[PDB]
């Protein structure tokens, strides 16, 4: 009942665009696929470019108005330019003059709807080929960390000066400041339980690749027809994996673990980063009452001087 | 049928469970009520 | 002694690679 | 299912009755010792005062 | 009177030896000669008042 | 007939014979085909111990594994009174102290920990080598835990060797290298102003990125009548690119290989090279096609 | 010397970007 | 006095113990899953 | 039946138990009984 | 099976009723180990107060 | 049946080797009784 | 049969050898019986 | 299995017997040297007070 | 038979070479016997 | 293994019997050597005080 | 076909390359040659 | 034959190599015998 | 043969450009001509 | 036959040659010979 | 393997007997200079004292 | 293998013995150059003292 053949070539609205395929080369030499395709643009897609590229927009020119609109010193300085938010001074309130946070607010807005939109489009478009939504909450979980970052830390803290600042360089200055502000983010415990779960995803993103790539000789990768019958690649890989740290896997089960995961990794960021401000004001006071830090009497300290 | 038994059996004791917990932390951390050693 | 000593050990390596080389290229 | 109650025949199985049995036997006492314990702990330092 | 007819008697093999050797002469040689260069032309260092 | 497919599933109604786990391993179980079966012309150690194969470099491992802990748990419970491994410090010997051991003074227990866990790490790879050769694999997996074994070879002995004082290492203890990374993160301040440490941040995020997105491709076509292409219209739609099935695993690997690479490479320049980062990107205002473009406070 | 040493550990550090390498030029010239 | 705080006691350990439980019972369910058997290609003839 | 017996007993179980735990702990922390040298 | 009681044979084989004989055994003894430690605890140092 | 022996046997020495390790570590680290210098 | 012998003689032997080593290594640590220069 | 007593006949094979009746031996073995070595240590230095 | 005659011969000569290893490691770092200058 | 006893030969091949035997006689060796030397470094400096 | 001529030049001219850019780099950077305004 | 001899070879030779450098490495760094510069 | 036209032309066009770059800025910075406002 | 010539010549000479270079490099690194600079 | 005493018959082959005597000769040697030596360190600084 | 002795028949083939020659000749003329080199380093400055 689902035809693939017009779900990649309708027209109009509800349709796709850049129909006939591109091919670029290079790609299908080091990928094993080179094809572009056309893309799909209906309902979907339009509100959301039409929200991104106002905020860019925004975002672009209150960038040139910091510089005297010239073009010269926007190329010098345009990866140490960014829009900052209103002052601690009135915080939440929305009566900022334009250049003290008044631009911010607009294009953060604009941002929000676009991603919300964005994550409706991703649920629609997987509903409309007959393949399962994992794709879609996993987006949610990444939004809910996006969310706890941009709406949910300012507001329960009072200003709109707790969240970053729109720029290349104001993301780093941030989160700098966001580790300074609360006493030692590194004793913050789900910020550790993130990192574990952070590097536990990349640890076996390349486990799980470099397997696939070794016993790729025997069409391992077809993942799809080995969860109907199990051909020599995926034995030989479960051996390995046997026969170095004692149990293994399926093709089945592994994806399971990588997505888990990352949704820990992200529900864990978003949470740890929520109770940062508002129930621990201190997190190396905290630790050192919950019996978590070391006592350094005497340390040596002319390895950190020059 | 809308809604399964299980689903809405589970899905009740885990928000009471959730709320339960959730109440007694907040009237413990507010110290209105000296227990506990006040 | 230190030039001396250098220049008596690379000569006796020079010498034995010539003839090891010699050796096995015949 | 034989042993099993004419009730509870569509949810338990013969085996599973006995260790329900003893599940609740076991969580009787509990509640008993649990009772007790809370009573001496009272009687000792009360703890709303 | 060899156990590797393959590398000692075969041209092809028997050039391996002669390039490895070279090889590793001309690496040793260029860094020796860089180092010392860099070590002779620099300047003294700057010393205090 | 339920034929029980390897998703669990089970279908009513090919060479799809049920068949146990032992007939496959027992078919592909064969000895003499590991490395040191080619220099010595036999593996001294060619036997299983349970699941794990045992070589010539698994007791080497093992030995390794087993001195590490010994000596790790002596220091930490011994020496220190702590009896809490949360709060031990087990640090290297002083930097006064040079490139020299010592059994006598303190530090001591920290360089025996320190060479064997080197060892064994090394040991882990080898065998790890071994046991692909003996499968007719390739020898990927090896490269991955090649690079990340690089990584602890730059921090413990390359770097303290190049600034002299072997004190530059950091602490074996829980908690307590994060005292050390906090340290020196600031020591030379911004690191995120470090051109590299931003590249193995971003490679570290995309990795995250792409094996979540891969675990959700893979499970959401698991158990439906889908014709194999579903997956690629879902990919063309969204994003107008699909990579394909053996592409994604090639990225997974190599993004995986930079980032801990780059990073190596950040850690190492940041020791030696350089002492301030901020001050690393004094020339950007003055290369000569900005110099004389402004004024006030828009000068520079 | 001061300078040496490091050259000589850049070196080790760049070794070890090497294999890398050899894996992708691989994966470039075995396809066709 | 030696004891730690209540926040200290839940919010550190419960998720710690939680994490090693889980992980522990997860790998024995899926080495079991993936030692079962179910249909597989012919060793002796598939290669 | 909504519910095995197995996962109900399995689920009950570690309740229990971590509740008991919780509970021990939060108890002892509290040094409002003068359990264990005060 | 014939070994093990009417009741119990549901739940157990004849293998594993003599492993439950000596867990069960080795439990009873453990007990009266532990009430005699804390009762010799007890009359050397009171812990409650 | 509802569960193995063996799996019981196994999650109950388990538990009772956890707790009495916790126990004495706990009864230990108070110091209260002046055991092992007190 | 519910276990087998190998699993229980290892088992008990690895538990034996970790208890003896960390029982050593816990009454070296005390320093409440001047062995090893006191 | 025809070593084995009747009674541990459906647990233990014919070679497992032997090897367990030195086990016991070992572990009775180490218990007594166990009981004499904390003697020692007690009439030593006493570690209750 | 439960356990090869190999198996046993590699566990036991392993476990002699860590055993002594660490004991003439520990004893020297002690500073106890006056041993390669005290 | 015809060599082997009778009360071993379930347990034991005929040529691991010497290599038993081999090792046996090695740790003998070794423990009157241990004996030795804990005897003497005893008389040098003791440890226990 | 044959890698050995090949692979040799390329090595050669880049290794000769980059060894003139730093040596002139070194030279220039020393200040003992008067060259380029001293 | 429990064991080859080609393996008892190699496993001895390995052993008396590493042994020998560990000692050689442990007697230089312990500074006791006024060896290569004191 | 051994390489190709195209690359090599590549390859020498590059190198040129960039080093003509470099040589003029190298003299632009060093200010030892008087060109362009000294 | 146990062992073939030809590894036993490999094997002695890759140990040679790795005991020498090892050798050569512990004698310069003592720094007490004054060869090399002192 | 007609040249191997009678006893160790089952253990050694005809090839491997000359290579194990080769090795009893160079452990012997090896154990002769070693002794010598350790007499001259121990006469040159004594390293117990 | 007609050239190699009656003793080592079991152990070598003749391509081989001429190589054997060669490696000790070649070992007997690095161990005298070895030894004139540590005399003249030791005459130059002992290591020992
Ligand atoms: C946790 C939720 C529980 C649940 C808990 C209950 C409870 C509790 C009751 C029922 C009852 C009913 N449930 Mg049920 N039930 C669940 C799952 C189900 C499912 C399913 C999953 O498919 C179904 C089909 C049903 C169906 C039904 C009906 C058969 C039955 C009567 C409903 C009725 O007439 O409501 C029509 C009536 C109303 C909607 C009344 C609403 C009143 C509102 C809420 C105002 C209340 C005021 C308050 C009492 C006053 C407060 C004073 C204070 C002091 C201030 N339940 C889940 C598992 N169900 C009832 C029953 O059996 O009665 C004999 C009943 O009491
Ligand atoms: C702040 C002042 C008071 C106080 C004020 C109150 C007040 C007021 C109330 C409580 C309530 C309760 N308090 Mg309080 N509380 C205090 C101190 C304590 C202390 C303590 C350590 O001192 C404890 C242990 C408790 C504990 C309790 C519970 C007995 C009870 C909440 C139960 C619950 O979880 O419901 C939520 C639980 C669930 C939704 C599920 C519970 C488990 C179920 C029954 C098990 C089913 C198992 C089966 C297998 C499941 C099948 C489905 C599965 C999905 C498979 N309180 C202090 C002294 N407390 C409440 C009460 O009385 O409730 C009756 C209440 O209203
Ligand atoms: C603090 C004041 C006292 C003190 C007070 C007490 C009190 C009070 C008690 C103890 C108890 C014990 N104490 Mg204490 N104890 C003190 C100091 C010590 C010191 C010391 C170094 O100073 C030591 C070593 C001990 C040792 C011990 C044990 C003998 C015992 C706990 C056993 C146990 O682990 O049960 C938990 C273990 C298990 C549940 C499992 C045990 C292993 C099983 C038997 C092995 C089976 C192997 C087979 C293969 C398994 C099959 C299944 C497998 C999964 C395959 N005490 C001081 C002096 N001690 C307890 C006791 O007497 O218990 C009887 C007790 O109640
Ligand atoms: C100096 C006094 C020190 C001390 C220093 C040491 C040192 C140092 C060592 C021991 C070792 C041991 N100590 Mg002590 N020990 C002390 C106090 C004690 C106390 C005590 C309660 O006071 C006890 C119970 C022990 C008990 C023990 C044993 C666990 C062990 C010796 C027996 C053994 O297993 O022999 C069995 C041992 C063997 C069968 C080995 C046989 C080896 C054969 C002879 C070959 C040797 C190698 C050979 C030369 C190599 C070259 C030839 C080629 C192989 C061909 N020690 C004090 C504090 N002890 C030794 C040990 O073995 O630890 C594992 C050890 O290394
Ligand atoms: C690295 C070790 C070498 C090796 C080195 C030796 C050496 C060395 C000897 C033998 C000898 C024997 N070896 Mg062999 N052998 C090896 C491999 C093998 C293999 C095999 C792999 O299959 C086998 C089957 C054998 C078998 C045997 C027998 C044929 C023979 C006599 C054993 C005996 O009666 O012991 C029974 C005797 C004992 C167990 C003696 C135990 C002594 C204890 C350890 C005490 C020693 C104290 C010490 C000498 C003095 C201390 C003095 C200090 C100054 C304080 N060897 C490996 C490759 N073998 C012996 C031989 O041929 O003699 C003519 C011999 O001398
Ligand atoms: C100023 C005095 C300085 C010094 C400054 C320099 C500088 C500066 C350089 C050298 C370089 C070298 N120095 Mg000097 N050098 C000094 C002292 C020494 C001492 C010594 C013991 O005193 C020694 C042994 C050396 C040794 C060496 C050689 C390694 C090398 C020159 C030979 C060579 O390889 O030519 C082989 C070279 C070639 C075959 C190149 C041929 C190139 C062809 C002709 C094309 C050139 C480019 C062309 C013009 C581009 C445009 C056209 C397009 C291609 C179409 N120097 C002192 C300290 N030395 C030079 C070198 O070659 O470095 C790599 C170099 O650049
Ligand atoms: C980027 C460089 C260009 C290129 C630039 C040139 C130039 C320029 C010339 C040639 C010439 C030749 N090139 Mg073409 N050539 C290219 C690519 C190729 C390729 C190919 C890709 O397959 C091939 C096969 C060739 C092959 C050839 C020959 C057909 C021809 C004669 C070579 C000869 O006899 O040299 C033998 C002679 C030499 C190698 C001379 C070496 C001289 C050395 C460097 C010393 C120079 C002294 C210096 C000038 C003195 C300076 C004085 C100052 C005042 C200090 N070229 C590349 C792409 N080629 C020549 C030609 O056709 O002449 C009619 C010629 O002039
Ligand atoms: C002013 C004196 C300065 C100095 C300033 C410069 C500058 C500035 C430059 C050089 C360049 C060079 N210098 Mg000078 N140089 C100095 C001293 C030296 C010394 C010395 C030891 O003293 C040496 C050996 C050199 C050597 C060299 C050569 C490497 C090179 C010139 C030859 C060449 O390769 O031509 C080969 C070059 C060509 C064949 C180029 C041909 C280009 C054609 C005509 C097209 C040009 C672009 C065209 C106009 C674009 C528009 C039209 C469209 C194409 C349609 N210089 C001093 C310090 N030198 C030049 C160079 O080429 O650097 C890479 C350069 O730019
Ligand atoms: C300087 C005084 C130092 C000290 C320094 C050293 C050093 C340094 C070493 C030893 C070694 C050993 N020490 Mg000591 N030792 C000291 C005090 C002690 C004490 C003590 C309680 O006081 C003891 C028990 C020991 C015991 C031991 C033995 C384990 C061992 C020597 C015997 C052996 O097995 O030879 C068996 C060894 C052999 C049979 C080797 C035979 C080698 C053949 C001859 C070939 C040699 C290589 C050859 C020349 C290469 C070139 C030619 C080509 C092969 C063709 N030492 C003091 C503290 N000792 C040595 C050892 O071998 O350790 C493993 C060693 O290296
Ligand atoms: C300030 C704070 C912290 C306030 C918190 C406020 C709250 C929210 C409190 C929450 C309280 C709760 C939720 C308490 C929970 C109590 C429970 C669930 C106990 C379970 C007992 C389970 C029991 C007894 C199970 C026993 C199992 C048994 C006997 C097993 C039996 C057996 C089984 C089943 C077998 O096959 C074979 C083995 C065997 C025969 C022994
Ligand atoms: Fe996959």
């Amino acid at each position: 009942p689902i035809d693939l053949h017009d779900e990649e070539y309708r027209d109009g609205l509800e349709g796709t665009i850049a129909k006939p395929p591109g091919h670029v080369g290079w790609m299908q030499r080091l990928l094993g696929e080179g094809q572009v395709g056309p893309i799909y643009v209906g309902l979907w897609g339009v509100i959301s470019f039409i929200t991104f590229f106002a905020s860019a927009f925004i975002i672009l020119v209150d960038y040139g108005r910091q510089v005297g609109w010239n073009p010269i010193i926007y190329l010098r300085e345009f990866w140490n330019l960014a829009v900052y938010p209103p002052p601690t001074e009135y915080g939440l309130s929305w009566n900022v003059p334009w250049d003290k946070g008044g631009a911010w607010l607009a294009a953060t807005f604009f941002l929000h709807i676009s991603v919300l939109t964005w994550w409706a489009r991703l649920y629609t478009r997987a509903k409309a080929t007959g393949v399962g939504t994992q794709l879609a909450w996993g987006f949610a979980s990444a939004l809910s960390l996006y969310f706890v970052i941009y709406l949910f830390h300012p507001l329960a803290l009072g200003n709109w000066s707790a969240a970053p600042g729109h720029g290349f360089r104001a993301i780093l200055d941030w989160t700098n400041y966001v580790s300074i502000h609360w006493g030692n983010f590194y004793y913050n415990p789900f910020h550790m339980l993130s990192i574990f779960f952070l590097l536990g995803s990349t640890l076996l993103l390349a486990m799980h690749g470099a397997t696939i790539v070794a016993t790729s000789k025997w069409k391992s990768e077809m993942e799809f027809t080995e969860m109907m019958a199990e051909g020599p690649g995926t034995q030989r890989a479960q051996l390995f994996w046997r026969w170095v740290m004692g149990w293994n896997a399926n093709s089945y089960n592994i994806h399971i673990w990588a997505w888990w995961f990352a949704a820990f990794t992200a529900i864990t960021g978003a949470i740890g980063l929520f109770l940062s401000g508002t129930l621990v004001p201190d997190w190396y006071a905290w630790g050192e009452t919950a019996k978590i830090v070391a006592p350094w009497p005497n340390p040596d300290w002319a390895q950190y001087v020059f | 049928r809308p809604f399964e038994f299980r689903t809405s059996v589970v899905v009740s004791t885990l928000l009471g469970l959730v709320m339960a917990l959730l109440i007694h932390f907040v009237v413990l951390s507010s110290g209105a009520f000296n227990w506990l050693r006040a | 002694m230190a030039p001396f000593l250098m220049a008596f050990f690379t000569i006796v390596l020079i010498v034995a690679t010539l003839y090891f080389l010699s050796m096995i290229m015949s | 299912n034989d042993l099993v109650p004419d009730q509870w025949k569509p949810l338990f199985n013969n085996a599973q009755w006995l260790v329900h049995d003893i599940v609740v036997k076991t969580i009787y006492g509990g509640l008993i010792i649990a009772v007790i314990a809370h009573v001496l702990c009272w009687a000792w330092t009360p703890w709303i005062r | 009177p060899t156990l590797f007819p393959e590398i000692t008697n075969t041209v092809r093999g028997r050039f391996y030896i002669v390039a490895g050797i070279i090889s590793v002469v001309m690496a040793v040689a260029s860094i020796a000669i860089f180092w010392w260069i860099f070590y002779t032309i620099t300047p003294a260092p700057a010393p205090p008042l | 007939r339920a034929l029980p497919l390897p998703s669990g599933e089970t279908l009513p109604a090919a060479s799809a014979e049920v068949i146990p786990f032992s007939i496959i391993e027992e078919f592909y179980k064969r000895p003499g085909k590991t490395l040191a079966a080619r220099f010595f012309g036999v593996d001294p150690f060619d036997f299983w111990i349970g699941r794990f194969y045992v070589g010539l470099f698994g007791a080497i491992s093992i030995i390794g594994i087993i001195l590490g802990v010994a000596f790790y748990l002596y220091e930490g419970v011994v020496n220190e009174g702590t009896l809490n491994i949360l709060a031990m410090r087990i640090e290297p010997p002083p930097v006064s102290q040079g490139l020299n051991v010592d059994p006598a003074q303190p530090g001591f227990f920290w360089f025996l920990t320190m060479v064997a866990a080197t060892i064994a790490f090394v040991g882990w790879l080898l065998r790890q080598i071994d046991i692909s050769l003996k499968l007719d694999m390739g020898m990927e997996v090896p490269i991955a835990f090649g690079a990340v074994v690089s990584s602890w070879i730059t921090l413990q002995w390359l770097r303290p060797i190049a600034m002299g004082a072997w004190g530059h290492g950091f602490p074996l203890g829980i908690t307590h290298h994060l005292d050390w990374v906090s340290n020196i993160g600031y020591q030379y301040y911004n690191f995120f102003y470090n051109p590299f440490h931003a590249i193995g941040i971003t490679l570290l995020f995309a990795s995250t990125l792409f094996l979540h997105m891969h675990g959700s491709a893979v499970l959401s076509e698991a158990k439906r009548n889908i014709s194999d292409q579903n997956i690629h219209v879902f990919w063309r739609n969204i994003l107008g690119y699909s990579i394909g099935e053996i592409g994604i695993h090639r990225v997974a690997f190599w993004t995986g290989a930079a980032s801990v690479l780059f990073s190596n490479l950040c850690i190492f320049l940041s020791g030696t090279f350089v002492k301030d980062w901020n001050a690393f990107w004094g020339f950007w205002d003055k290369m000569p096609i900005w110099n004389g473009v402004g004024q006030g406070a828009l000068v520079a | 010397m001061n300078w040496i040493v490091a050259t000589f550990m850049l070196m080790f550090v760049l070794v070890a970007f090497l294999p890398l390498v050899v894996s992708l030029a691989y994966t470039w010239v075995t396809n066709p | 006095s030696p004891w730690p705080v209540w926040s200290g006691y839940a919010l550190c350990f419960v998720p710690l113990a939680a994490v090693i439980l889980g992980f522990i019972i997860a790998a024995r369910f899926t080495d079991k899953q993936a030692t079962s058997a179910y249909l597989r290609l012919d060793p002796a003839k598939a290669n």
